[PDB]
């Protein structure tokens, strides 16, 4: 019920702003949590604007209408994490979807996409999986989309979460499962990967 | 300092039950409201349940109501959760967390480490290994196995340069799938043979697949 952007990326020393919106938020107290990879969340903001003891003075939050904003002045490398707003009412806590904050440490790099059609073996098993492998992108946030001719497909898709490679760039994979009759009833299938607002696409045909 | 330690995770089948616990240290447990929160792998946080400091009332999230039961033992500093009627969708890391306000803020100031619960109906199933034929990229799709892990090598271990095996994804069937891709020279597609060697020890399955150009 709370909307936050999927990601934000900022240079070191710049100010990062992460919004959280919902129409009920005028009537609710919002809280912000930081979660670094592998670790549990830490509360960085209590009751819309109050900073807990222990939290750096560069974190602050303000309210405007149906939107509360977490501001991190002079962002440092150590602030890179996922940030979650949370609010609720008398019966429940609700969370936004989370925002990946990347503090840019190298230049942006577009993804490399390789798409594999189902093998003959698999189709012989009355089965079909297309595999889309995505590598070498930075920041590590992408939107993956599949299309059968020009129609977006949402059913049958499994996409892994981006993870760093040695090179500090990221890699991810996505799978589309289909029946053999679905594979044969289309002229082409595409894996579309969008990163920093530009799309890379690969297509296979039956 | 304040310390919250969960226990009780595991792999379990739909329809069955599981009980998680959480032991608290560093504060007077009976003065604080306590929560459970969960996080599905690669997804956001979702609140599960709260119990008042004295055990007088509990409230539950819409996706777990009627199936999960929270309780506490104030003499033993322990918080419990009884999970019944488990569904695949309940697979997640479960955290216990302390509420800051005695009157219950419904927020979380201290969090434990979390414990993973995987719910699947699958029985031991070895994978179906399929070639992903073609610098060229080629690989093997290691599909539909249970449980974890699987080991993937190239050419009986002889190849390491430019091999990338991706994390397994638990699919809606409750079976896992992963891929391993190697990036090789286009000249090699004549001079060489490439085989992924897959060993799934839980089902005693070893499969070598020859990845040939099409």
């Amino acid at each position: 019920e709370l909307t936050q952007p999927p990601s934000v990326s900022v240079s070191p020393g710049q100010t990062a702003r992460i919004t959280c919106s919902a129409n009920a938020l005028p009537n609710q107290y919002a809280y912000w949590y930081q979660q670094k990879p592998g670790r549990a969340p830490v509360m960085v903001i209590y009751k819309d604007t109050q900073r807990p003891s222990g939290i750096p003075q560069r974190f602050s939050s303000s309210t405007s209408g149906t939107t509360v904003t977490l501001t991190i002045s002079g962002v440092q490398a150590e602030d890179e994490a996922d940030y979650y707003c949370q609010a609720w009412d008398n019966s429940a806590s609700i969370f936004g979807g989370g925002t990946k904050l990347t503090v840019l440490g190298q230049p942006k790099a577009a993804p490399s996409v390789t798409l594999f059609p189902p093998s003959s073996e698999e189709l012989q098993a009355n089965k079909a999986t297309l595999v889309c492998l995505i590598s070498d992108f930075y920041p590590g946030a992408v939107t993956v989309a599949w299309k059968a001719d020009s129609s977006p497909i949402k059913a049958g898709v499994e996409t892994t979460t981006p993870s760093k490679q040695s090179n500090n760039k990221y890699a991810a994979s996505s799978y589309l499962s289909l029946t053999p009759e679905q594979w044969k009833s289309h002229r082409s299938y595409s894996c579309q990967v969008t990163h920093e607002g530009s799309t890379v696409e690969k297509t296979v045909a039956p | 300092a304040v310390k919250l330690v969960q226990a009780g995770g595991g792999v379990v089948q739909p329809g069955r039950s599981l009980r998680l616990s959480c032991i608290a240290s560093g504060f007077t447990f009976s003065n604080y409201g306590m929560h459970w929160v969960r996080q599905a792998p690669g997804k956001g946080l979702e609140w599960v349940a709260v119990i008042w400091y004295n055990g007088s009332r509990t409230y539950y999230g819409d996706s777990v109501k009627g199936r999960f039961t929270i309780s506490r033992d104030n003499s033993k500093r322990t918080l419990y959760m009884q999970m019944n009627s488990l569904r695949t969708e309940d697979t997640a890391v479960y955290y216990c967390a302390r509420d800051p306000d005695i009157l219950t803020a419904f927020s979380f100031d201290y969090w434990g480490q979390g414990v993973l619960v995987t719910v699947s109906s699958a029985s031991t199933k070895g994978p179906s290994v399929f070639p992903l034929a073609p610098t060229a990229a080629l690989g093997c799709l290691v599909k539909d196995y249970f449980p974890e892990p699987v080991t993937v090598s190239w050419n009986s271990g002889a190849l390491t340069s430019g091999v990338h095996t991706f994390p397994a994804v638990l699919q809606s069937s409750g079976l896992y799938s992963l891929s391993s891709v190697v990036t090789v020279p286009s000249s090699s597609l004549g001079t060489q043979t490439y085989i992924c060697n897959v060993n799934h020890k839980p089902s005693n399955t070893k499969v070598d697949k020859k990845v040939e150009p099409k």
